[PDB]
């Protein structure tokens, strides 16, 4: 998970990846509540760097959440 | 609901006709009445579970459901005739008109064309011919919103229903039948998913019952998505979807050349600069490329003779994707893709024409690693030896390539 936090805490890459990413979760969004730890855990984490890269450089990736929001 | 379902198989177990009607006591009567009450609940669960515990009980005894509720029928239409539908709050008019929907599809002279029915599906049909803002205002709120578009879907719904009537608005001659398929029409080009898909099913069906369709309701029809196909700089994404649903829906009745003009309005939005720009970030959710998309998609619905299209969109998407700059991604290759996979023969042949240059086995090689392409690597499979053979005299034709 190292990974991914790396690339959208860096300002160049933080965008692109960012939209990536949420394009990507939100076709799982629907595993959030399967009752089992291990699968759940791991998405709601992913959500969470989303939404902390989002906060972190509010300029530029705000425009990529406000589809999903 | 599942106790009450185990109930009631284990109290049925030994019914029969007679004991589930009234006497010329019968154990099940009461139940039936009972269960035939709550049909025209505001909870549509209430409603489903209450249809279900009914056709339950009727399978059971052996018989028809008609036959079960034709004593009990006055009790819930009564109530219904009683009042004008368009005052009730929205809760009550779903239920309503839900409950008299399936009430007269159980048979076809379980309830009359007299007035009373007449004039609640007048009140129907100006309903879902409303607006947004007319019905107490769309103040944007979720539930507003939600209540409107299910009011308009038992709307279509019941007109649906009634149109397979051959009585409704044979009698009359008024513009009845034409109002209602205007109607339909007008709620195929609405922006929520659920009552368009309504409106397609009923405007299906209605089209397959007719097999025929006058000149005049059809241009009317036709004429408002065609008159926003008339500018590059107007085209929008909700335009191209309606014009896919009419084309999935008549298909032998449109035209050669809409396929041209799309083609051109494509390459007047692909500005050079424009493309430069839009290089170097993620253009996934631009809107131009969306249009571009949408415009693309319609390709695959059109008759067969938009066949002949196939080098001049195959040559425009390979040197869009030039000019960004990708490879094996872009939102043009799904469309593409599926346009590609109705014509295997064709694509094939073309492929196999141009085996010399690079640009285009590649491009054949992509697009067959693709899931959903399979009936290309079924007709592969089939012409391996036609390709071997093309590919050997290639090979001994005596060239540097």
């Amino acid at each position: 998970l190292h990974i991914p936090q790396f690339f959208l805490a860096s300002e160049a890459t933080s965008p692109s990846f960012c939209g990536i990413l949420l394009r990507f979760l939100m076709e799982r969004i629907e595993d959030v509540g399967s009752a089992d730890i291990k699968k759940s855990s791991i998405l709601l984490r992913l959500f969470k760097l989303a939404f902390m890269a989002v906060t972190l450089f509010a300029n530029q990736n705000e425009q990529v959440l406000l589809p999903h929001v | 609901q599942v106790t009450l379902e185990q109930l009631l198989a284990r109290i049925t177990r030994n019914a029969k006709k007679q004991d589930c009607l009234p006497p010329p006591p019968p154990r099940l009567a009461q139940l039936v009445m009972m269960l035939n009450s709550e049909l025209a609940h505001m909870n549509r669960h209430v409603r489903a579970t209450a249809r279900r515990s009914i056709e339950a009980i009727a399978a059971a005894a052996q018989a028809e459901v008609w036959e079960l509720l034709e004593p009990h029928k006055k009790h819930i239409l009564g109530p219904i005739y009683a009042k004008p539908l368009r005052a009730l709050p929205f809760a009550i008019q779903i239920g309503y008109i839900d409950a008299v929907t399936y009430y007269m599809s159980l048979k076809r002279d379980f309830v009359p064309f007299d007035e009373n029915l007449n004039r609640l599906l007048m009140e129907s049909l100006a309903l879902a011919d409303a607006s947004d803002e007319s019905l107490a205002g769309k103040t944007l709120e979720f539930r507003t919103h939600d209540f409107i578009v299910n009011l308009r879907v038992s709307c279509i719904k019941i007109l649906s229903r009634a149109m397979s009537f051959e009585e409704f608005g044979s009698g009359s001659n008024n513009p009845t039948r034409p109002k209602v398929v205007s109607v339909f029409f007008k709620c195929l080009y609405s922006d929520s998913q659920p009552t368009i898909d309504a409106a397609n099913d009923a405007l299906k069906a209605v089209l397959q019952h007719t097999t025929k369709l006058p000149k005049d309701l059809l241009q009317s029809g036709l004429r408002p998505v065609l008159a926003s196909l008339q500018d590059a700089k107007r085209l929008t994404v909700h335009s191209l979807d309606n014009l896919g649903r009419l084309l999935r829906l008549l298909t032998t009745y449109f035209k050669v050349e809409i396929g041209t003009r799309l083609l051109e309005h494509v390459k007047q939005i692909a500005d050079p600069n424009f493309l430069q720009q839009l290089s170097f970030t993620f253009f996934e959710q631009n809107n131009a490329m969306k249009v571009i998309a949408a415009v693309f998609n319609i390709f695959h619905l059109l008759p067969d003779a938009a066949r002949q299209f196939k080098e001049r969109v195959i040559d425009n998407v390979l040197d869009l994707e030039q000019k960004l700059r990708r490879t094996h991604h872009s939102p043009f290759r799904l469309p593409l893709y599926k346009y590609l996979n109705k014509y295997p023969s064709d694509i094939w042949a073309f492929t196999l024409q141009k085996l010399e240059d690079l640009r285009y086995g590649r491009f054949l090689a992509q697009v067959l690693r693709h899931p959903d392409s399979q009936v290309l690597r079924d007709y592969g499979a089939a012409n391996v030896e036609f390709i071997i053979k093309t590919c050997n005299t290639v090979v001994v034709s005596g060239k540097e390539t």
